[PDB]
């Protein structure tokens, strides 16, 4: 396995130590987060992610889902837990050794495409390695191969104001994949996109994925997708995973009515 | 009756003008040697080489519209003709110098402004206690200091201008969509290569805003200061509003106005 | 060389001063009148009782912050203390009057810049010009035509503080939805009905906004018009930094600068 | 009879006395709206509204719905025609006469109430008086009985900001009536309510006009609440009046099959 998760906790506002005992307890976050008016992100979440796989992660809008990926890379400060990755914890590291994981490991993919757009796409792309001094020329060759990998390569000077949502979600994925991660984080990639256009970066994705594996951790709101990319799948409400099922989350429904 | 306060003043500043004159000296000496350096040597030179490059930067500003070109040169030129064109390379200097001190001073403060925000809370009350103020009483730490000349009208346009410098900076990084900064930040950008790649390129525009409000700021601070040596064309009005000679303070008046009106225009026009 | 403008000028002041001193020798009398009264007798009565009554009125616009209280307690009798009350009177009935003035020309004028269009066009962008230049050049058209003493401090603070009032005029006017302005006028109100009915008490919360600009830049004009020979603390304050006496100075500064807090705060809560 | 129009037309933009010939000849619209810019509003409208009645006016956005009522009402300058009331040309009236006509004879209701909000309800509804320099008595009385009409005297102390759409509208109305006008416009005076209090307010003002007879002209985009209410409906679209159809225009339809 190349990550293993082992009692993850993200509390926030203030009464960090009792809060977080009180709620140990173990209740339903629903009472804590209502009346004592203390905010909760995820609970002793406690799963692994196997090396060349896609563990799916969903949850309504609303039910902290993203919240566990800007954890693993560190995005936000967990209050306690350990991600045991390379033989490696991540929230016992300094600042360069966190810095080096985030360089060389993990990398995320956006939305909105977190794209800069005061850059253009062979100065976005690059960045992943701008970041790391890496030669101008061979930072440049990377960009432009992990483009032309995407067939974009023929706008490599535009900006990306003038590109399409599906060519910006595209981009996002080649400043990803042009630093060579061993993990690829995707939240919410495809939510601004049509229907179409969806699938067809959803057959992009499993195409690339079959040729070039890697270990990938993916944020969705429908099944369908989601069983169309579904390896391992593992649903989540209220900040609680509930399950772990690539062909079985739609046959097992554990205190859920939402899975149909 | 209890008067205590003034000498404890007088007192205090005695002591640090005593105990760290090593600093003062040296900041007098760099100061009258900057001024009197970009002062007559980068400028001071062909008075109708200057007014024509600033008229071709206006025409370049500009596109079509000559009325600013047309100012730039019915103006600069106006002034030489009056004979004031050394004092206006004068009063150049000066806000030249007050504005790059207060950026250096205010834009890495509105940085660690914009990264903290107790440093936020603390400060940007204490700027809108500075820029209520009246600027008459930024005179006083002045003279108390370097005395009377430049580099003290230097001190309080540069105190005078700082504010907002530095709420513009804050609002420029910390209005930047964070969506952008987790971006950068899951590529490792460890708040240099974040700074200068996303930030500062996003901000500007925010940030040139509080700039050339901080040039004009320091422009009127050092026609104030005029009344404690600062030279240039202030003296010209002081002198004027002290001897009612009107003719020469609404020269040099009128040349402060062109001058203002000038910078307005292209610090603007080089924002946008 | 040429330098033909200083005479003219000269020259056509003269002609005004003296063709018009009907007018100059009134507004001086009624300048010099109204200050000596609204200082002495409309104030300078007991400073035990005013600042009273002024600690209870923060305390009222406060309700329970006693941070400002404290202030104006700690301030104020400060000031007195100091043997400085007498002017603070004075540089209140300075700022007193240039903003009664910049209202009573600014809040008309605004109206008209609001109804008509072309007069905004034109006008906007001369307040933007005299709001950009430094205000130190508003003495010139005072001593040339007032000489020295208080009415030319008055004239350059209402003429430096009138754009903002102004600006923030014209826009509570027209801002205020046209569909308010069309049920006012189908019941036939004649633009004198439906202003004070409806346009004002509308836009006061953006006027009074303007208005407590105009303070502050009244404050600060006379302040500078202390040069001039303004009475009040400036002339502490300007005394100091030509003799380097930084004990009077200081405490003259920190007097304007607790009349500025206390102003700065009471104009503000006295808008939401 | 109450009104007569006389070639009622309004155009905007400059180039008067040409685009004026130009629309007045009968050329195409949709050429000069899309050409020049110079809009048109209205197309040499000849028609009349008698005593006694309600002429509702139909269409969609830039039909020149809306703007009939205020060229009427002259608070938009008309470019030429007249309108015949009372033997008065308003068109041709001093500033003087045309307060007066506002004052007694027109009044209008808005779409979104044109309520004070700075001001007691009891202070709006009797601004028809104060603006008339009424004493303060007698508009008082007036107003409390135009509310008791309406049965809101009880709220004659809130403000506009603490009540509903319905009340809004209903105090709107008071303030009309206050003034006990010959003629009642309206502009869309129910758009911002619901079905149920839409067509409450329908039947009242049904009500109030056979008890209290006076000339109505209102303005609306459905036919249902037409043919409750209207009892001379008019068709409007690209600024020209289609037809006066009282139920005749359920049956003679160029175009105006919108019945169903």
């Amino acid at each position: 396995v190349k990550i293993k998760i082992e009692h993850l906790t993200k509390i926030f506002g203030k009464r960090i130590k009792t809060a977080l005992t009180m709620v140990e307890k173990g209740e339903p976050k629903n009472e804590i987060l209502k009346k004592t008016g203390a905010t909760v992100g995820v609970y002793d979440t406690n799963f692994e992610i196997n090396e060349g796989e896609i563990f799916v992660i969903m949850g309504l809008s609303g039910s902290g889902k993203s919240t566990l990926l800007r954890l693993l890379n560190r995005l936000i400060e967990p209050t306690s837990g350990k991600i045991f990755i390379d033989n490696q914890d991540v929230a016992t590291l300094n600042k360069e050794d966190l810095l080096q994981v985030r360089r060389k490991t993990m990398s995320m993919v956006f939305q909105n495409f977190g794209l800069f757009p005061h850059r253009t796409i062979l100065e976005n792309t690059e960045y992943g390695l701008e970041v790391q001094n890496v030669p101008k020329e061979e930072r440049r060759k990377r960009a432009e191969k992990a483009l032309d990998n995407a067939n974009l390569l023929d706008f490599k000077d535009q900006y990306p104001k003038q590109l399409s949502g599906g060519m910006q979600q595209r981009v996002g994925l080649a400043r990803a994949l042009a630093n060579d991660p061993e993990i690829l984080l995707m939240d919410e990639a495809f939510s601004a996109l049509d229907p179409l256009i969806r699938r067809e970066m959803q057959d992009e994705l499993l195409e690339l994925q079959a040729k070039f594996q890697k270990t990938i951790i993916f944020v969705s709101h429908d099944l369908n997708e989601a069983l169309r990319i579904g390896d391992r799948i593992a649903i989540m409400k209220d900040g609680k995973i509930m399950q772990i099922g690539t062909g079985e989350e739609i046959l097992t429904n554990p205190a859920n009515d939402y899975v149909k | 009756g209890q008067v205590p306060i003034a000498n404890w003043v007088s007192s205090a500043t005695d002591w640090i003008t005593s105990t760290f004159s090593s600093g003062f000296d040296v900041i007098q000496k760099s100061g009258t040697v900057l001024m009197n350096g970009i002062t007559g040597a980068l400028t001071a030179v062909p008075f109708w080489l200057m007014i024509a490059v600033v008229t071709i930067l206006a025409i370049l500003v500009s596109g079509k519209k000559i009325a600013f070109p047309l100012f730039t040169f019915i103006g600069l030129s106006l002034i030489a003709n009056q004979g004031l064109w050394s004092d206006l390379m004068s009063t150049i200097t000066l806000v030249l110098l007050s504005s790059l001190l207060s950026i250096i001073i205010g834009v890495p403060l509105g940085i660690w402004m914009a990264k903290s925000d107790l440093v936020a809370k603390i400060v940007q009350p204490i700027l809108d206690f500075m820029q209520t103020m009246p600027g008459f009483v930024y005179l006083i730490p002045a003279v108390a200091f370097f005395g009377i000349g430049v580099v003290p009208g230097v001190f309080a346009s540069v105190i005078f201008a700082l504010p907002p410098t530095v709420r513009m900076t804050n609002l420029g990084i910390r209005q930047v969509s964070t969506e952008l900064v987790e971006a950068a930040d899951s590529f490792g950008s460890t708040a240099r290569q974040k700074l200068f790649k996303l930030e500062f390129p996003l901000a500007k525009g925010t940030i040139m805003a509080g700039v050339n409000q901080t040039i004009m700021l320091a422009l009127s601070m050092v026609v104030i200061a005029s009344m404690i040596g600062a030279p240039g064309l202030g003296r010209g009005v002081l002198a004027a509003v002290q001897s009612a000679d009107i003719g020469k303070g609404f020269v040099s008046g009128i040349s402060l106005v062109i001058l203002a009106i000038i910078i307005d225009r292209f610090t603007q026009k080089l924002n946008v």
